[PDB]
């Protein structure tokens, strides 16, 4: 319990703790997937890159080219998919706890 | 004529690849040598044209 | 393998990207193993707190 028991308090300044052990790894979770998100996505983007470079080029292929954009614009989706993943879990690991977003006496 | 009109930009584009790392040299010096193959073939044809 | 230019950059671009997320995906593991064993953990109830039962 952080606060001093009524004292007044600003908002969302969190006085109390939760454990964190189960979600903070599940925000990791979600950390972790993000990354595996980024990952798998940001190849796709040195892929489209590299592929932009061979546009005009021979082997283009627009239709090919326009395969790993997808990719691109498909894993950055998933980049976005799980960047949220890792926010629900944040606002579910710092949310704990402080407070009712009004500062006041405690 | 065409053959090296092709396999040259073939190994033009090769080259891009390895450009971009899309190829390692294998495939260029094959390519660069598959394309001077070509330029092997035709000169004898011009030979042979003569 | 690139020590040589003997893949492509892409190629060991491809490889890295599993190797990065693999990772996470074991990230996401780990995170999931301590979840049950902190269950686990939940089991044994430990007294948050000292003081006479």
């Amino acid at each position: 319990r952080n606060f001093k028991e009524g004292s007044d308090i600003e908002a969302g300044v969190s006085l109390y703790q939760i454990d964190p052990a189960t979600y903070q790894a599940t925000y990791d979770s979600a950390k972790g997937d993000l990354a595996k998100a980024q990952a798998a996505a940001n190849i796709a983007q040195l892929t489209v890159n590299r592929y932009q470079k061979l546009l005009g080029t021979q082997y283009i292929s627009k239709q090919e080219y326009d395969q790993a954009l997808a990719d691109a614009q498909q894993a950055n989706a998933a980049v976005t998919a799980a960047k949220a993943a890792v926010e629900t879990a944040r606002i579910n690991l710092a949310y704990t706890k402080v407070t009712s977003p009004i500062s006041g006496r405690i | 004529q065409a053959q090296k009109e092709a396999i040259y930009r073939q190994l033009d584009q090769t080259t891009q690849r390895f450009n971009v790392g899309l190829v390692a040299i294998t495939d260029v010096q094959n390519a660069r040598a598959q394309y001077d193959t070509v330029l092997a073939n035709e000169v004898t044809a011009r030979n042979n044209l003569d």
